[PDB]
């Protein structure tokens, strides 16, 4: 499933805002005559990965770490896609994409009443480039700038950001008092290859809702996604989604600020091999937050060229220039291990000012 | 592969009634008592029922609609019982007086309750045939039907008059909204096989012993 | 009526968040061929269930039990569906879903103005699961984790929940002045068994209004539904419905709490048989408003592990450890009888703190 | 004109809220083979007959007793309707409906701003069944309950209640500058019988706009028109229209009240018979109000009964009570006449409590 539509050479610019990723699909190194599919009803439910409230005008990681990942929508120890890498050793993507091969899709949803407006920026970078995740974090760069980033714009007047599902059960509601259930069934059992409305979301549009969605890739060159978690530390797989809302005013002119959204993620697009059994080493789901981000050792000089190639970095007093003394400030300490942490750049100290910073740096 | 099913015969039918009675018909052609006044029924025509209890067919008003009664089949152990030692067993009543009820309960006899005494959960369909034996000056009008939650409770049946059509003979079905009740518990508020004899009027003599 | 519609193998995600109930209606145990379809004019007046205020990111139970439900849209003792209980001592479904046998149908729906939004998660499960319902109630587990779960969006600029009736007249108002009257008759007189808008309701969105609907599954192991309110305590057959509004901001950024909204419900699916005269005990509505849940007694360790297997349970201070205290306490009552009451799990004492209560329960 | 359309046997659920009024017109004893349809320019001139605000979560009575109407958007003595009962002594229905003949539609309409949001319930009452339509106003029983109520949400993000003409000029407005005039002419002339949209009204959607509207019904015994207005105190045939908008919250979510409507009506349906000259007993049109209520002599009984089938109406500090004070003290008074007004009993004094206004009431 989740198909390789071709596109043109040119992209319209009436859809798209950047250059298409590529024209063709990624697929080598991947090995996609190897599992078995396993579609098992558990695999249907999504997975609230992020949820709460997120600063406008500065863009938002989300570590989108599939085999540690936590359910906000379920007090559990495992939910869907994480009891997945619990049971198999081997995870197969089934097609590819511009950036690598594609295992599954995120959706961005907030209701948001009348009164506000604004939009936002997502992009979802595969983690083979982390650079380009954390340069966007950091202020350093835009989304706009790279391959591949949408625009939708929640305000509203508008029905974007929103989730109308219409329960699954085979009465189809036929007997709904003062209104039809739209697109539930008893409508059309519209297929998960094929991309049709039904026909009764074609008239309805409150309950046809344009998604604000994107797609979860992986890295190209591994062959499957057996997780180790020491080996992706060095070479990380799983991707980084970048959200960023930009506006935001109110009724009364004035800029808002963190706003609520959530983001729901689903893989529905794998294939699985060995199946374990009575295993001690397991992907541990660190129970209610998150995943972090690692910075490999290969990367360090990465990171350090954005922030010398910026202007902005350097002059005190500003977001950019705390970041870059917290960034030189732990490549000057004692690393044990050959990676970096991006909350080890958020919760140092600090000294005086920049030069100084360097000139230490370069001894070390 | 499914386990064989294993059958038993039983041979020759104990406590069969072989000579019966003759003012029960046995065809719809010969029975008119719903067309002039005889009986007044709310349930229908007597349908014939051939049972081998009873050596003759007879019509009889079916108190509840026929059905098919699912029967569950997914634990352990099943057995079809089916018309083995089985016999119309009789009981004497007095008729009630004008306001109070007669419930009329079902039996069976000693050998169907050690066979199914071998399992947990049944369900059976019963018959009835009353018989009113009018001497002359009897006027009795009577009323059968089905209990169905409580004491006051009246559903569709049958009235009819004993001195000019002496027997009526009823079709219970098994009606119930759980099948294979426990045998020995049985469901809160069922109806199992049950009727209800009520008297309505009684415009005899003076000459005949009455509470008939 | 109210089909059983085929669905795909796999659920398209652009109309359904969960996976399909069943890829087959459940329709064993239920005596279909038993009673006798009765159509009354009466059978077509919905029944106003619920109405009133709501709490946000909390979910509300309304316990459907049509054999003793009140109207709060009519004034009078007995109304549309329950005097069909009234009347007759068997109700027969017609047709069944993933769940259970079906007899009926819900709609949601809230006047809202443009300047709040939200969203609302709505199921409705059967009854013969009632721990899913209890453990949802609780903040334990979310709608989400459950198949047939749909998500509404209620804001807004959005036409969602919403009832729009145009009055069934002969005339069809022919002589309207400044504008049409959308489908209501001498449009189209679309059958209850199609599914199709009627030419009018096409381009006018406003009167066509996508409804927030599901429908009402008995239970899997009856044969018919004779009421006796004595069994339904040992083993509940009536549904649950389970209403959780989510987000719900003000144009001021402000997360609101408290929103209205009121339920509607018909029964038009069922069969009848043995129709009672002059009975004695009699369904007994109770007036004014509502049933309230029955938790029979082999659902204790069903509620009781879900507690366990919560890490939110045991801290204090928090709203399930409330509950938590509260339900331990009721199990170490003298219950005459062999079911409590979700009342009884609100209107409790309370004691100190969690594992004496526990102790305490082990040898009673 | 204004047909008679045949509906289904059940009514789809997504359009209407109540059962069919009938499946079939209601045309014996009018007499519709007797007048000669007289179709002047001045028919075509709508009548706003309601003008004001009206409070929220009751039922408000709009008496539309067409012989003395008030026209609230003409300053004169007649109007389009009322100069039509000066003019001839019979008018004659052309058809009927589930309640009786029918004479003319109502319509109405709301101009809302975004930031408040409500629903409207409203039916037309023959006036054969007075009693339906008082025991609405005073809240002993709701619209819902009654067969031909009709539910529309104004909100809004909706283009519900509102009113666009588009001016009947020749010309069309063929240069306008920047946008279409939609629906006008030189679109399309769309006939009085057809109901179609035009082109334009089909993507524009704002000027098409979703109507409220009903019929206006008579009585089912009368063979004409024949106004008299002694008569028809003792035997009352002009309909009465309800009103009652429901929930209505603003962005504070604060439950509003007293919404402003107007509604507008036409008598379009009529045929006319024995033209009057130089007459002195005319049909009195009131100024600047409005007609009130007529409860006639055989009524009394019926209006008794549904307070005494109400438990609101008993308990004392409720607004059913005072009603019901107010009734009993109405019947105990002295009547020279046959009937009692609604105004008799919203004016009227006040003794202690229930029981003793009773039973000086048998007496009497």
């Amino acid at each position: 499933s989740l198909p390789e539509n071709a596109p043109n050479a040119v992209s319209n610019p009436q859809q798209f805002i950047t250059p298409a990723t590529a024209l063709s699909a990624e697929e080598y190194n991947v090995h996609e005559a190897l599992g078995e599919t396993e579609e098992l009803e558990l695999d249907e439910f999504p997975v609230l990965v992020f949820k709460g409230n997120v600063p406008v005008d500065s863009v938002t990681s989300i570590p989108l770490d599939l085999a540690t990942i936590y359910d906000f929508a379920w007090d559990g120890e495992q939910n869907a896609i994480s009891q997945k890498f619990q049971r198999f050793a081997h995870l197969i993507p089934k097609s590819a994409g511009g950036f690598g091969p594609v295992i599954g899709n995120y959706t961005i949803t907030a209701n948001l009443p009348t009164g506000v407006a604004g939009r936002i920026l997502h992009n979802c970078l595969p983690g083979d480039c982390v650079d380009l995740a954390v340069s966007r974090i950091f202020g350093l760069k835009s989304l706009l700038g790279v391959a591949g980033t949408a625009v939708s714009a929640i305000g509203g007047p508008l029905l974007n950001g929103l989730v109308n599902t219409a329960a699954p059960i085979l009465s189809g509601a036929a007997h709904a008092i003062g209104g039809n259930v739209v697109g539930g069934l008893a409508d059309a059992v519209i297929d998960i290859g094929s991309n049709l409305l039904t026909p009764k979301e074609k008239e309805q549009p409150s309950a046809n809702s344009s998604a604000i969605s994107g797609d979860i890739p992986i890295s190209r060159f591994v062959e499957m996604l057996k997780y180790v978690k020491e080996n992706y530390q060095d070479n990380p797989v799983f991707p980084t989604l970048l959200v960023e809302p930009q506006n935001f005013i109110s009724n009364a002119m004035t800029a808002l600020k963190t706003i609520p959204i959530e983001v729901f993620a689903n893989m529905r697009n794998v294939k699985v091999e060995r199946n374990l059994f009575d295993r001690t080493v397991v992907p541990t789901v660190k129970e209610a937050t998150l995943a972090d981000i690692v910075i490999p050792n290969h990367m360090y000089g990465y990171i350090l060229r954005d922030f010398l190639q910026n202007k902005r970095a350097f002059q005190s007093g500003t977001k950019q220039n705390v970041y870059f003394q917290q960034f030189l400030t732990v490549l000057s300490q004692r690393n044990i291990r050959t990676h970096i942490t991006l909350n080890d750049i958020t919760s140092c100290s600090i000294d005086s000012e920049s030069i100084a910073n360097k000139i230490e740096r370069v001894k070390h | 592969m499914q386990n064989p099913t294993q059958t038993m015969h039983i041979y020759d039918m104990p406590l069969r009634v072989i000579a019966g009675l003759s003012t029960l018909a046995k065809t719809t052609e010969e029975d008119d008592n719903t067309s002039t006044g005889i009986v007044v029924s709310e349930v229908g025509e007597p349908q014939v029922v051939n049972h081998p209890a009873w050596i003759d067919p007879f019509v009889a008003y079916q108190l509840r609609a026929p059905r098919k009664n699912i029967t569950p089949d997914f634990i352990f152990g099943r057995a079809d019982i089916g018309n083995a030692f089985s016999a119309f067993l009789p009981r004497r009543f007095s008729a009630p007086a004008v306001g109070t009820r007669l419930v009329v309960d079902p039996v069976f006899t000693y050998q169907q309750r050690t066979v199914l005494g071998l399992y947990n959960y049944f369900h059976a369909d019963f018959y009835y045939i009353v018989h009113v034996p009018a001497p002359l000056g009897t006027g009795i009008y009577l009323k059968i039907y089905a209990p169905e939650f409580d004491t006051t409770t009246v559903t569709r049946g049958i009235r009819f008059k004993p001195s000019a059509s002496p027997t009526i003979a009823l079709s219970v079905p098994w009606s119930n909204d759980l099948s294979t009740v426990e045998t020995s518990v049985g469901r809160v508020g069922q109806s199992g096989g049950s009727i209800v004899i009520e008297t309505i009027e009684d415009n005899s003599n003076e000459t005949v012993n009455t509470p008939l």
